[PDB]
């Protein structure tokens, strides 16, 4: 059975996630799916070139887990649906943690954290998918392991692509 | 600096005389803040749904859809402070069912209240300069 540790979807946007470099990056978006009310973080920085902006989860408690799995939800826009559309137009983005024994709260150093990798949609929104309001909604799943800390960060590295994350979920499997 | 805050409520002398319009640069944001309160009844706490419309909705002072829903204004008395909705006036876009903001143009929100007295029309015009 699966033992959750993060759900961002389920947390109704309070969870204040630190961002990098300090209120360029990654914004906290709302909006309004399936006649709910849902929180993304989101960036879009495809014309500025050598882009590199972190969101960083807040500290999660191992407590008796040895391999995390993560899952992410995301939508990802075509380069090619960019009126200008510079060369440092990306399609990916990367997705990294590290461990700790404590919480470093509004402390981030990049260089501490590992990659685990990097993140490709199956679907790419295509600029028809725009006026007919369609969600192509990825979903990708990663898992490492042993982890051995009280306790560990995700982050996720955009280096400028236009990214929506709707879903960030972490569990192990208990047995 | 940055961000540009509007009090959603009926009480708000701004919304008086319906011309109410705030001018923004790109990536400037915009924090509507629902109505919120720590006691009157219920029942008298102001509700509403807020839509984002074109220029035709807005001089009706009516939405057209389902679609245009933006957020709802129904936590009047949330404990965590009052429900806000955060609109950062974007050029781009992942996300499909969000709405894109241009240098040059104008955009409009109204509201509804949620099974309550509309004394007045509730709207707001944002002017993106540049
Ligand atoms: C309806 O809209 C009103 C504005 O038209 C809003 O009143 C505003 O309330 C806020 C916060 O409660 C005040 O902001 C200031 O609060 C204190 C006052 O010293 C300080 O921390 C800061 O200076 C801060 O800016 C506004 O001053 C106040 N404006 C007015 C005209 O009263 C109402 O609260 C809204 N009503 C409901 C029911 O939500």
């Amino acid at each position: 059975k699966e033992v959750v540790l993060l759900d961002f979807a389920a947390a109704g946007g309070e969870l204040g996630w630190l961002t990098h470099p300090y209120g360029k990056g990654w914004d906290l978006m709302q909006n309004i799916m399936n006649d709910m009310p849902i929180y993304m973080y989101s960036v879009c920085n495809v014309m500025s070139g050598d882009q590199d902006n972190w969101l960083r989860t807040n500290w999660v408690y191992r407590g008796e887990a040895e391999r995390i799995f993560i899952e992410l939800k995301f939508t990802v826009r075509d380069c090619n649906s960019f009126p200008g559309g510079a060369s440092s137009c990306k399609e990916t983005f990367n997705l990294y943690y590290a461990e700790s024994d404590l919480d470093y709260g509004t402390n981030f150093q990049k260089r501490l954290f590992t990659k685990i990798d990097t993140i490709a949609p199956d679907e790419i929104t295509v600029s028809s998918d725009f006026e007919a309001r369609h969600v192509k909604l990825n979903v990708e799943e990663r898992s490492v392991g042993p982890l051995t800390r009280k306790g560990f960060y995700l982050a996720f590295q955009d280096i400028g692509a236009c990214v929506a994350l709707l879903s960030v979920r972490v569990y192990y499997k208990k047995c | 600096a940055d961000r540009h805050t509007v009090f959603w409520n009926s009480s708000n002398p701004k919304f008086r005389n319906e011309d109410y319009t705030i001018h923004v640069q790109l990536n400037d944001y915009v924090d509507i803040i629902c109505p919120h309160y720590e006691s009157v009844a219920d029942a008298a706490m102001e509700q509403y749904i807020l839509y984002l419309v074109e220029h035709e909705e807005y001089q009706l002072c009516q939405p057209q859809s389902k679609d245009q829903v933006r957020w709802q204004c129904n936590r009047p008395s949330a404990k965590h402070g009052p429900e806000k909705l955060s609109e950062k006036f974007q050029r781009f876009t992942p996300f499909t069912l969000g709405k894109e903001f241009k240098e040059g143009h104008s955009y409009y929100y109204i509201s509804k209240p949620i099974h309550q007295h509309e004394d007045r029309c509730l709207r707001l015009k944002v002017t993106v300069s540049g």
